[PDB]
This record gives C-alpha cells, structure tokens and sequence, in this order.
C-alpha cells in the first residue's frame, strides 16, 4: 500500500498523540522534541540559568517507538543564519542540542527547514552533527516546490506580486536545496522532504527535482478539494504528481488541521491509498526490474571471465530475444536455400559463444521451421558451459551438433561457415568485445557467409541524478585510486534520474568486417542540446543490433525491443557534477581504445565546461582480451 | 481552591490582562516536562496571584496558550498551540471558566490574537503565515489572508476603527490593514530594511501613530501620515516581545524583552523606570485600571510582579 506519517507542531501528551495517529492508520509521527515556543538562552543571565527539565523524558516511549515511529523537528525559532548575532549563537547552540537529543533518542529521521536562500550556517552546524559519531539517521530538508514569497495572496496595495514569467526564479527552491547539499558535501544522510502547495508551478519546476533524493512528500490538508459526498480529494495534476512520487517510493506526510471536519483524518489517508491501489499499472518488465532500481552492477566480461550457471539461466529467462534470433536464422536460411535445393543443400551454422545452447535450440527450431537442412557447430570457451552443452548434445541434439570447446579466435575449423550466430553483446553493445571475437572467427566464414548479428550500434544520453552520483561516490575501495569508482561503467536499472537529451549513436560495428586493415578503436564527438537547467552526473548507454534485415534487438527506450526490459542499460559517471543552463549544449567525447591485452573506454565532457579525461590508458577500468 | 480550578498553574506565564474592574486574567503554558498544555485563571485579588488556591476562577486548556485577550468583561479569546482560536466565557457568578467555542482553522500554532474596535470581531495570526478575521457571534472565519511569506509574530487591532489592524512577520513586513480596501494590506516601514519586527502597539488616543519593537531590542514610534521612522531607542539587549501603553492622558509605554527586563518610557521614548525583577523571559504587562501608576509583569520564572512607576 502506502507508507505515511502525521506532521504535528502541538503534542500535549506524546502517549495519547501517538496512539491517536495509530488509530488513524499513520505509520509514524513528525513532532518537536522540544516545545516549539520554549525558546532557550545559552549565554545571557539570568534566562541562561533557567531550571529544567529542558524537555520531556525518553522514558515516555519504548526505544523501539523512538527508533521507528518518531521523526523529530527543529523548533521554528531556531534561526542559525539570523543577521542578529545573539540569535545566531543561541540558534547554533539550540540546533546542536535538539539534534543531539534526536541522536540520544535513536530517531530514524529529523526534519529541518529550507525556508529561505541563505542556510550556510545551518548547513555548517548540520555537517558538524554528522561529523560527530558515524550514525545512520536521515535528515529530511523541508523545501517547498514554490517559495512562500511567490505563493502569497496579491493583497498588498503597494507590494504587487510580480505576475511576469520567471524561468530561473520559479526554480529558486531547487537552488536552495542544491547549495545546502553541496555545502554538506552530498552526505547520504541528507535527503529532501518536498512540500507541495495548492498551486503547482510549471512542469519545468517539478522536473528540476527528477534525480534528487526525495524520501518524503508533504501534503497540506489545504491543497485537498472536496467531492459531492464532501470527501477530501485532489486535482488531476496533483494526482499525476502523487503517481510520479509513488514510482520514487517516497513516504507521504499529512500536515495541517482537518478541513473536512464531518470526516476523520482517515479521510486524507483513505484518498492516498485509493490512488495507490488505483494507479496506472506498470508492466511485468517493471516487475522484472523489481528490486534493481539504481542498483550499481559490474558489467559482466564473459570473454575474460567464465559465467556461472545462474548467469546463463537469467540470460535464458527471456524467451522473446531467442524467438527473434530463431526468426533471423529462419529468414537467412530461406534466402540461401531455394525450395528446389532444400534436400541437396545443408548449410554450416556455427554458434560462436554457445553458452548452455539457447541459440543452438533456436538454430534447430529455425531449420525445422524453414524446412531446410543445417549442420551445427557449438563453440564455447567456458569449459563449465561445455559440460551443459555436451550433456545436451549426447542426450538430445545428437551428431548434428558438434560441440567445440575452444576460443573462436584460436579454433581451426574443419570447414567454412554459411552463417555464424552469436550473443556476445553487452548493454553498450561492443563492451564484451563482440568486435574482436567475431573478427578472429571471420577467416572461417565463407566468402558469401552471414554473421547474425550483422550490425550493432551503441547510443549515449546525458543524465542528471544526484542519487546515482552519490551511489558511485560511495564505491571507494582501499588499495586503489580514491576516484576509480567514477572512471568505470556500471550496469544499472536507472530509476531516480533525468535524461537531459535524446540518445545519439556512439559506436557501430559490422560483421563480416571487409576493411583490408581493421581498427576497432573509435573516437566519437556528441552534442546534446539541453532545454532545462540541471546538473550533469553521467551518461546512460544503450544499444541496438540488427540480427538480420528487419529483425532487431534494442534497449534504447525509443526503439526498445518487447520483453527485453530485464536487460538494463549502462552508466558512465563523471567525477565532478557539471551545471548546465537551459539552451546550453553538452558536448561529450568517447574513445574505444585497445592493446593486444585489453580494450577500454576513455571519455570527457568538453562543453558547457571541460571534465578531466576519464579512465586514461585503462588505469581504472579495462576489458580483458 | 475553586470548583473547576486546577491545583497547579503551569510554570510559563504567557499573558496578564486587567479587566476594567481591576480583576486579573492570567494565561499560562506548560512548555517543558511530560504534559504540554495551558490554563486560564481569574484573580479578583491580583496580589494573591500566582497562588492557585486564592483564585476567583481557573480552567485547563487542551494545549498551551501562545496569546490571550479579554472580550469585553466576561469573554477570553485564546491563541492555542493546537491551531485553534478558542472563545472562553466567564460564569454569571464568575466562579468557573467555560469554553464557548474552539475552532481549528489555523494549520499551525496560533501565535497572536487581537479584538477589533466592535468587540464582535477578532484577528488571529499564526506560524502558518495566514491572518484570519473572526465573526465572534457566528464563531466563523470571515476572511483568511496570506499576505506574509513567513510566521506572523503580532496582530494589533486599531483602538477605534473596526476595519483597521497592524501585523508583523519574519518576512520583515509591517502590514497596515483596512478590510474596506479590496487590497486590504499596505507595507509600512523606514527607508532601510532593518531588524525583524517583533512587537506592535497603537497609540491609544492618536489613531494614526503606532510603535513597534524589533528582534535587536530597538523600540520605534511611527506616524502612518509622515510615513517617516520618527523616533527609535535601543531599550533592550534582546528581542522586544511586548509593548503596552499606560491609561494616562499622555501615556507611558511599558517595554518587555527576552533580556528578562522591563522598561517604562515617556512619549519621547526616553526611559523613566527599569525592573530586573524577573529571572526569566518577561511575557506581558497590564496597567491597573484602579491605580494607573501600578503595572503587573508576568515571566516564565512564574513571577507575578506589581510595579509602582515614578
Ligand atoms: C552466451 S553469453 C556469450 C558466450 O560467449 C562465450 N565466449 C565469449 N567470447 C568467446 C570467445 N572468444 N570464444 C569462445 N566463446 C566465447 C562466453 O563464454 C559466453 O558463454
């Protein structure tokens, strides 16, 4: 269903209040840990020597309750950036005190406001609390989509509201967030409590928050409409945002008094649940992409490494891609054996990297479908997978299939091939070294032979995700370069991100490769027009391949093959995030580089600013030949 | 101790308001410890206060009392931490205090209340940034104004004009309101943006002059007409929480700060008197109707102090 809490700034009895909100179906309570009005003096006598207690006792709840049900709140008088020095000092002292109490209590989260532009000293104090013990507890920064000054009623005769359009200005609240998090050096403990108003801003303003670490959405009772039966409800545009936010799995917080007085506060929560269960449904693929959202993975290197049984099992788990392969071979067979020559003509079909035989089985289904005759070679360098193959061939395929336990670049074949078939492609196409492997094998392909696939193309797109930037940054390891995390690609179901530009083709390969001298090295320059203010954090990679003629496979979103959504895209990080102003072009440069020993990518951004070249001479990342 | 009157007054004394007859209205909050609530007390003998046993009447409020005001002689209008504005009514015998109405219209703590010149209307101000106008008899909100862009600190009704009230906020705005204008609010302030405005008091006789205190302890006298920042004194080492005019023909002005001090100032803003009596925050002042030279201060030190002013 939905994870939801109640926001209160009045708790007479913490016991009854918590009990009440439980009966109303709230998972947790946001409340002050000190009385919001109880302003404290730390430096000046006599109020400094105010007898205590300074707040209510930890003993009033279980450690478990404090740990799970309670989100603390900074008292609203606390103004660390106050221009008034005595207020600044008392607010520094009080903020430390209240944060130290939430740590004392074991609170899972604590709410702090970003309610103006300058929160420098507030960030400096929070950073201090974070750098005082390693603790897990989250800090939810309460920021509004729309600054209060731009929300205010136009009811001041001599202070009219500026009704003029303001692209940058309407985005001021994100800049408040950006500056705070940047000062606190992207602490994983600091996330966004996004506060929504009755008036949503422009879609550009909402888009600003796409890649940001949103843990909580705050819905005032104010923003809720009333149906005929007098139930609380939301505008379709509000409802669209909820459906957007459910995808990011945020916790919803209900703030304000009951305005639908006939009905209980169950009413507001009832509505959210109603939206949850009745949400535009996803797909099996989104169920396939189940728990992998923004989960960073090492790209598989099935050449340099021998894949495990369950790796092959997952490759086999999506039948559709093999049905595509079956179809490409079927078509190629009919184009090569006239119906007159069906029984005289038996084609030599070689599966190059046969794994546990899915392409072998697809090749066989294709031949019986075409009613045409094939001899099969199953070539596989992974001797563990040869075990699976040789049991299959003994038990089922028989002597039609000759299993070969060899690297296709070393193998001396007894005869030349009509058709070579392979699945040597990664999420960035050539990133498993299909080029080098098939190049080594082509000397044993007939002069009129077909490679399936005949072609593949990598695509790139610039993306924004402060979330994934932090994920990568967090992948530092001992005994290597402290920044090697950023100079290697990751396979990942990119989820909390913004794609800043349409994907552009990067590198393309063709098989057979007729070039008299063959260079699989590449240098490509891409220009991505960007129509929004944003921060570049890296580049999403995808691929398309032509198996045969019109039969293709793609993970490129615009051309995505059906059923192949368990096959995730790739991410090329950059070390330093890059600010991009609307109307600017992002220019990225990519190299595919090689030795006898290793193939690697190097990459740089040249616009709107220059990055360092990432992964120079494969220092951080190579692919084994 | 009376019937319906609690054994123990909450420690944090928020409000002190003398009625015409000289009876004392007390508001108190529990701002620490287990239970965070408040209380309303009537002391027909003001010198007994704060002692609960020697009280004419007392009641417990669900939540703390941020602000208070007399509504005529038997009415008490309350700013609650709960976001409710509540109307409490005195008994015929005035031996107990009964809730007339409690309306939860504010989304956050109700910080400030004032009764307008009619006595049938009040203005509320809240940390929720809204200012509301109340039909006291029908117990509803006539108007709700989001003029400000931060928490509303003070709202003070005009002495004699039922459409006019001041407001101040941490948006650094002093707003002059007139509900007769389709754009009711008007920003009033000295040439330089200065320290946040904290406290407000209309001149009792001069319907177009008011005074405001700031978070830096400066007290300022303002003429709507001249719209010039006429006079300012550095009266306090900290925030000016409250400003109260004497009942005198030429009024004296009581100044109360978080510096835990009270000062009394002439119309020229010069300082006649100073009391260090309180050892915590000074929350309110009411001059005795009976003896105009007598002034009662209340503080979070739970002290009810009676001052004789020279
Ligand atoms: C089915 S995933 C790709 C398969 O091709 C195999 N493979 C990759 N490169 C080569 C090569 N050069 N020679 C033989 N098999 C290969 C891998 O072991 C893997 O099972």
């Amino acid at each position: 269903r939905v994870s939801s809490g109640r926001d209160l700034n009045c708790v007479p009895e913490i016991a009854d209040t918590l009990g009440a909100v439980a009966k109303q179906g709230f998972d947790f309570l946001c409340m002050p840990v000190f009385h919001p009005r109880f302003k404290r003096e730390f430096i000046q006598e006599p109020a400094k020597n105010r007898p205590g207690p300074q707040t209510r006792s930890d003993l009033l709840l279980s450690g478990r309750d404090w740990n799970t049900l309670i989100v603390g709140k900074l008292s609203p008088w606390i103004r660390p950036d106050s221009k008034v020095e005595k207020i600044r000092r008392n607010s520094e002292a009080a903020m430390l005190q209240e944060l130290n109490f939430g740590a004392y209590l074991g609170l899972p989260a604590f709410l702090l406001p970003l309610n103006q532009e300058d929160n420098t000293n507030l960030a400096r104090v929070l950073t201090n609390h974070i750098h005082t013990g390693h603790h897990s507890s989250m800090f939810w920064m309460r920021v509004p989509l729309v600054a209060p000054e731009d929300l205010r009623d136009d009811i001041i005769e001599n202070a009219p509201t500026t009704h003029t359009e303001e692209y940058s200005g309407e985005e001021k609240t994100w800049m408040w967030w950006h500056n705070f998090r940047t000062l606190c050096d992207y602490s994983k403990r600091i996330a966004v409590a996004l506060e929504i108003g009755a008036d949503l801003p422009s879609n550009h303003v909402i888009d600003r928050w796409l890649g940001e670490p949103i843990k909580a959405a705050i819905l005032p009772t104010s923003i809720f409409l009333t149906n005929k039966k007098g139930f609380p409800v939301l505008s379709k545009m509000h409802q669209r945002l909820i459906f957007r936010l459910l995808k990011l799995e945020v916790q919803f917080i209900i703030t304000g008094t009951n305005h639908h007085s006939e009905k209980e506060f169950c009413s507001y929560l009832q509505y959210l649940e109603y939206l949850s269960q009745n949400r535009p449904p996803p797909n099996a693929y989104e169920l396939f992409a189940k728990g992998y959202e923004d989960y960073l993975q090492s790209p598989l290197q099935p050449l340099m490494d021998n894949l495990e049984s369950q790796t092959y099992e997952v490759f086999e788990k999506d039948p559709i891609k093999y049905s595509q392969y079956q179809q490409a071979i079927y078509k190629c067979l009919l184009d090569r054996v006239p119906e007159e020559e069906k029984d005289t003509n038996v084609q030599v079909l070689m599966v190059l990297g046969a794994g546990r035989g899915p392409l072998v089985n697809a090749s066989l289904r294709a031949a019986k479908q075409a009613d045409r005759r094939i001899k099969l070679y199953a070539v596989e360098k992974n001797p563990n997978a040869v075990v699976t193959l040789e049991n299959w061939q003994f038990e089922e395929w028989g002597s039609q299939v000759t299993v070969v336990s060899s690297d296709m670049r070393e193998w001396v074949a007894p005869e030349k091939a009509d058709i070579i078939v392979s699945e040597l492609l990664g999420s960035f196409a050539d990133n498993e070294l299909s080029p080098e492997c098939l190049d080594g094998a082509q000397h044993f392909l007939k002069d009129d032979g077909v490679s399936i696939p005949g072609e593949y193309t990598s695509f790139l797109a610039p993306i924004s995700s402060s979330k994934l930037y932090n994920e990568v940054r967090a992948c530092r390891e001992k005994d290597r370069d402290p920044e090697a995390q950023f100079e290697m690609p990751y396979v990942v179901r990119l989820h909390n991100f913004h794609q800043l530009s349409a994907p552009q083709p990067c590198f393309t390969f063709s098989h057979p490769n007729r070039d008299p001298m063959i260079d699989n090295n590449r240098y490509c320059t891409l220009e991505f027009p960007v129509e929004v203010n944003t921060v570049l954090h890296g580049f999403a990679g995808y691929f398309e391949t032509v198996l045969y003629q019109d039969i293709t496979l793609s993970i490129r979103p615009e051309t995505h093959s059906p059923g192949m959504f368990s096959w995730f895209p790739i991410l090329f990080p950059i070390k330093q995030p890059i600010t991009v102003r609307e109307g600017q072009t992002i220019c990225v440069r990519f190299w595919r580089c090689s030795n006898s020993k290793k193939v690697w990518y190097e990459w740089a951004v040249t616009a709107p600013v220059c990055s360092a070249i990432h992964n120079p001479t494969g220092r951080s990342y190579t692919i084994g030949l | 101790l009376p019937p319906n009157a609690p054994a123990c007054m909450e420690r944090q004394l928020e409000a002190a308001r003398y009625r015409s007859d000289g009876a004392l209205l007390l508001g108190a909050s529990s701002l620490s410890g287990r239970c965070w609530a408040g209380s309303l007390w009537l002391f027909k003998d003001p010198c007994a206060a704060p002692n609960e046993g020697f009280c004419s009447a007392g009641v417990q409020t669900e939540a703390g009392v941020a602000d208070l005001t007399w509504v005529g002689e038997r009415g008490i209008l309350v700013a609650s931490d709960s976001g409710a504005v509540e109307l409490w009514e005195l008994d015929e015998n005035e031996t107990l205090i009964v809730s007339k109405f409690c309306k939860y219209e504010h989304d956050d703590i109700v910080s400030t209340v004032s009764v307008l010149s009619s006595g049938t209307q009040a203005v509320s101000g809240s940390k929720d940034i809204c200012i509301k106008v109340w039909d006291l008899a029908q117990q509803v909100v006539l108007s709700s104004y989001r003029a400000h862009a931060a928490q509303v600190t003070c709202v003070a009704a005009s002495p004699h004009k039922d459409s006019v009230f001041l407001s101040c906020s941490e948006d650094n705005r002093i707003l002059l309101w007139d509900t007769r204008c389709p754009k009711p609010a008007s920003q009033i302030g000295c040439s330089a943006p200065g320290y946040l405005p904290t406290s407000l008091a209309w001149h009792p006789q001069q319907s177009e002059v008011f005074v405001f205190g700031d978070e830096n302890g400066t007290v300022s006298l303002v003429d709507t007409k001249s719209t010039s920042c006429v006079l300012s004194s550095a009266v306090h080492s900290q925030c000016v929480t409250g400003l109260v005019f004497s009942p005198h023909s030429v009024p004296f002005l009581a100044s109360l700060s978080e510096d835990c001090s009270l000062a009394v100032l002439d119309s020229s803003l010069s300082e006649l008197f100073r009391s260090q009596a309180h050892r915590d925050f000074v929350r309110d002042a009411t001059w005795s109707p009976l003896n105009h030279s007598l002034l009662t201060t209340v503080g979070w030190d739970h002290q009810v102090v009676h001052h004789v002013v020279p």
